[PDB]
């Protein structure tokens, strides 16, 4: 099925410029009405920005417009945004999104995942991960709590796993807290049986992009 | 531009309720008939899924509960029976003139049953430790409602503005939350104290509830 995946997010400095891509697959770019893209930024509303219709034609938000550039490339299935002179403002998730040939053309059904971008003067700091060690004896053999801590680190996001995806259940990974280090920090945990504490291995994955970090943290008992 | 007005902007209603959201647009969205009025719902860390399109009509693969109504410059979106499944901010979105703009969207949560937290806390690590830093964590793990109450104690001295505190979204397996609290120190003080405690306070508990732990003792 279709699918648009999007890649170029990250750190920008302030008056920098952003370009992002979104990757189509299992579709021709070149038969989708058109092609958007819309942000969110942290905690806030959606914001359509630009759009590229199928014969080429650009139409831009006047709330951005005049820094703001969208283009296609359909030999690479893919269409791209170009922003400069970026501000805080410009901080945000981007999504790229297909509108319709029909009922108007400009709701959109398809979505990619979204990239965030972070605008800001400080540099990438990649993450410590510490364990949250179960326990030291359990309450009743009942469910035992255990957990990483993934601190320190810029900008966001970070992506916490468990087992390689094989552990999902009774997991909670949290949002991130910004300390007055300027300096994220944040907690996965997950409610596992006791009983098997001693046989099966729980290992958190993290992944910092921005800091090219991976680290897998095996977390046992005490 | 379409400003597009919400309300309410929070909600909360009891797992199976009907749920109405309305939308008002500062100019009509009409166009030769149709009603260029669209719905959204967006679930924590996903992109916008489409339900709604022209004011009334269900998007392909979207349950039959969702529904679309209005014309002008008034719009409702209803949830004939609300799922757990169904927690999400909701946005409005007019498609009738660029730029194409959405309204500021509306929280629903399932309001379930109230359940008490289950309270686990976690010792910094020695790795940690040699950095020079202490993080001590609380964790509060599937209550309801939302509203929960840490409070840290060293040796039994109240501890105020060292630490944060996060909460997840709604858990649509049984409509829960889940806190974590972080107790920040410096190690040199971290090593000065013996008793760390982390009390919680919680409408689902009679009366608050303490997990501690002695430094040095694991």
């Amino acid at each position: 099925e279709v699918q648009l995946v999007e890649s170029g997010g990250g750190l920008v400095q302030p008056g920098g410029s952003l370009r992002l891509s979104c990757a189509v697959s299992g579709y021709s770019i070149t038969s989708g009405y058109s092609w958007n893209w819309i942000r969110q930024a942290p905690g806030k509303g959606l914001e359509w920005v630009a759009s590229i219709t199928y014969d080429g034609s650009t139409n831009y938000n006047p709330s951005v417009k005049g820094r703001i550039t969208i283009s296609r490339d359909d030999s690479k299935n893919t269409f791209y945004l170009q922003m400069n002179s970026l501000r805080a403002e410009d901080t945000a998730v981007y999504y790229c999104a297909r509108g319709s040939h029909y009922f108007g053309h400009w709701h959109f059904a398809v979505w990619g995942q979204g990239t965030l971008v972070t605008v800001s003067s400080a540099s990438t700091k990649g993450p410590s991960v510490f364990p949250l060690a179960p326990s030291s004896k359990s309450t009743s053999g009942g469910t035992a709590a255990l957990g990483c801590l993934v601190k320190d680190y810029f900008p966001e996001p970070v992506t916490v796993s468990w087992n390689s995806g094989a552990l999902t259940s009774g997991v909670h990974t949290f949002p991130a807290v910004l300390q007055s280090s300027g300096l994220y920090s944040l907690s996965s945990v997950v409610t596992v049986p006791s009983s098997s504490l001693g046989t099966q291995t729980y290992i958190c994955n993290v992944n910092h992009k921005p800091s090219n970090t991976k680290v897998d943290k095996k977390v046992e008992p005490k | 531009d379409i400003q597009l007005t919400q309300s309410p902007s929070s909600l909360s209603a009891s797992v199976g309720d009907r749920v109405t959201i309305t939308c008002r647009a500062s100019q009509s969205v009409d166009y030769d008939g149709d009603s260029y009025m669209n719905w959204y719902q967006q679930k924590p860390g996903k992109a916008p899924k489409l339900l709604i399109y022209a004011a009334s009509y269900l998007e392909s693969g979207v349950p039959s509960r969702f529904s679309g109504s209005g014309s002008g410059t008034d719009f409702t979106l209803t949830i004939s029976s609300l799922q757990p499944e169904d927690f999400a901010t909701y946005y409005c979105q007019q498609s009738h003139e660029d730029p194409y703009t959405f309204g500021q969207g509306t929280k629903v949560e399932i309001k379930r049953t109230v359940a008490a937290p289950s309270v686990f806390i976690f010792p910094p690590s020695d790795e940690q430790l040699k950095s020079g830093t202490a993080s001590v964590v609380c964790l509060l793990n599937n209550f309801y409602p939302r509203e929960a109450k840490v409070q840290w104690k060293v040796d039994n001295a109240l501890q105020s503005g060292n630490s944060q505190e996060s909460v997840t979204e709604q858990d649509s397996k049984d409509s829960t939350y889940s806190l974590s609290s972080t107790l920040t120190l410096s190690k040199a003080d971290y090593e000065k104290h013996k008793v760390y405690a982390c009390e919680v306070t919680h409408q689902g508990l009679s009366s608050p509830v303490t997990k501690s732990f002695n430094r040095g003792e694991c």
